[PDB]
């Protein structure tokens, strides 16, 4: 069962903005249409989304512009290891 | 002339990393300064968050210089490419980072070349997403050299730093002292692998294309080791990310950082490390992992892994409370860890393993239950050939030549390897009245395997190998027990 990440440091987090991630064998082909599989159940619940990448090469799954309200419905997607809000880093 | 942190690198004796590539993920660069000119290429790739050249240029400038700088240089004319996934303000995100070394990693697939340093001056919160990713690309083959972080604070909560399979660096000054940043500094912790040159440090200036500038920071440390590493990785191509770092640890100067600045309990997770470049036989080489810590929960266990292709020789365990149930070896994929149990009202331990290169060797463990009313529990490597290099001990109540012995009321376990170019012997000191520690070192050219207190009834919290001496802690008397190789050709 999937869950949910974001930053403990309250100030470097960046909602709104959320990195999918599948399972490890999860093939480019089912990462693209479990993204858009989330578009079209989002678009029916009146929700905007926008798919900003799509990750193959290290880890797969995608980077998506939503609503965090979407999250629930997002964790029950086929292949989902994990959801992680974005956030900062900086030069050291 | 020749810049603090580059004669601070420099072996006792000493005579770039051209096959080698080392790629920047930083802010952009001014890629025709003088220092840098010709030997790193941009790729172009950008991704950066919303927010002048020479100001947005500074940090990934300086660095470049840093790593393969004409003059200022480590690894003076290497070859690097540069990504941008930093703004003007060096403000990046993680999925920015993320996309960038997804691209690293095509580009490698679409034309492969030699070993790849990545080098990562950045840092954040603590994130799955980017250790997995780093550990990931690692896995791949690719070194990843990383800033420990400027927070003063412990590495194992910021990312990339806290990922274990990349390299991890901390800064140290010209007194080999941990950098101070106004009022924070440099990181810390078990999650730093060393320290290297991280405060005053000369390079490349985007002000103007022969300018330079000074500047501190655990990116500029890390700067060092990934031109280090180059270096390393040109000599010896064939190094794989355990050898690497064993060599980085082993090459370092040792115990010239006063421990005082850090936090007491992270004084004896923190490597006292500053790197240097190899003074360029087989030898024995051995390093020590301590594990997360394991939490108060009754049946709490801390693992310490070794690398695939390393050897578990030995396994201790520290409390700082000193309620705590010993330590075992034991096999999980068919590699033996080091398992630490705590006590069932404790606030944890650590387990702490002894990792060494060890390619002709064949280990195992020999263990033997409690005796109970007799002397006390012992067991040995019995065949011909074979040499004892750890002992452990493992307990489950709360009150109580080649051979290891223990408590009557605990199990007992010894690290047995089959290794006819070893030979091993063990050092003893005991003493009778412990202000606070006993400590037993091995003689110079002797490598640590082992490290344990003599059994008792003494109230120690534990023991662990410092480098290549054996540290035992305590609250009769107290003996520390070092076990110490070496090989014969």
């Amino acid at each position: 069962t999937a869950t949910f990440h974001r930053c403990a440091k309250d100030p470097w987090r960046l909602p709104g903005t959320y990195v999918v991630v599948l399972k490890e064998e999860t093939h480019l082909s089912q990462s693209e249409r479990t993204a858009r599989r989330l578009q079209a159940q989002a678009a029916r619940r009146g929700y905007l989304t926008k798919i900003l990448h799509v990750f193959h090469g290290l880890l797969p799954g995608f980077l998506v512009k939503m609503s965090g309200d979407l999250l629930e419905l997002a964790l029950k997607l086929p292949h989902v290891d994990y959801i992680e809000e974005d956030s900062s880093v900086f030069a050291q | 002339s020749i810049p603090w942190n580059l004669e601070r690198i420099t072996p006792p004796r000493y005579r770039g990393g051209s096959l080698v590539e080392v790629y920047l993920l930083d802010t952009s660069i001014q890629s025709d300064h003088r220092e840098i000119e010709g030997r790193v290429m941009v790729t172009d790739f950008e991704n950066v968050p919303e927010e002048q050249a020479s100001k947005c240029d500074s940090h990934g400038t300086h660095l470049a210089g840093v790593v393969s700088g004409r003059d200022a240089g480590v690894a003076k004319g290497a070859s690097m490419r540069s990504l941008r996934v930093l703004n003007c303000q060096g403000k990046g995100t993680v999925s920015g980072t993320l996309i960038g070394l997804e691209f690293i990693r095509k580009s490698q697939l679409v034309q492969p070349v030699g070993p790849l340093v990545v080098l990562l001056p950045l840092a954040g919160g603590y994130s799955r997403v980017l250790n997995a990713a780093c550990q990931r690309l690692a896995r791949a083959g690719v070194v990843l050299v990383t800033a420990a972080g400027n927070f003063r604070d412990d590495a194992c909560l910021y990312s990339p730093a806290s990922a274990p399979e990349v390299i991890t660096v901390g800064a140290t000054n010209a007194q080999d002292q941990p950098v101070t940043l106004g009022t924070l500094g440099t990181n810390f912790g078990r999650c730093v692998d060393l320290f290297a040159p991280g405060e005053d440090i000369i390079g490349a200036s985007s002000d103007c294309s022969t300018c330079f500038v000074s500047q501190s920071g655990t990116s500029q440390a890390a700067a060092h080791v990934a031109g280090i590493a180059a270096m390393m990785l040109s000599a010896e191509p064939e190094l794989t990310l355990a050898e690497l770092r064993q060599r980085l640890i082993h090459f370092s100067a040792k115990d010239v950082i006063n421990e005082a600045w850090f936090p007491e309990d992270q004084r004896v997770l923190t490597p006292n490390l500053v790197a240097a470049l190899p003074p360029s036989g087989w030898q024995l080489f051995c390093r020590t992992v301590w594990s997360a810590h394991s939490g108060p929960t009754r049946m709490a266990t801390a693992v310490a892994r070794c690398a695939p292709d390393e050897e578990l020789l030995s396994c201790s365990s520290f409390s700082r409370s000193g309620k705590r149930r010993g330590e075992r070896m034991e096999a999980q994929g068919g590699k033996l860890v080091c398992r630490a149990h705590n006590a069932f009202g404790g606030e944890g331990v650590y387990a702490i393993a002894r990792c060494c290169l060890l390619p002709q060797a064949n280990c195992s463990v020999h263990t033997a239950p409690p005796a109970e009313a007799s002397m006390g529990t012992r067991v040995h490597c019995h065949q011909q050939g074979h040499v004892l290099t750890g002992c452990s001990s493992h307990w489950e109540v709360e009150d109580l030549p080649n051979q290891c012995v223990g408590h009557r009321e605990a199990s007992i376990h010894a690290s047995c390897c089959h290794a006819p170019g070893l030979e091993c012997k063990v050092k003893e000191h005991g003493i009778p009245a412990p202000q606070e520690q006993v400590t037993v070192a091995c003689e110079e050219g002797w490598t640590l395997t082992g490290c344990s207190a003599l059994p008792g009834t003494s109230h120690v919290l534990g023991a662990y190998a410092v480098d290549n001496t054996c540290v035992v802690r305590s609250r009769g008397a107290v003996t520390a027990v070092a076990i110490c190789c070496r090989s014969r050709h």
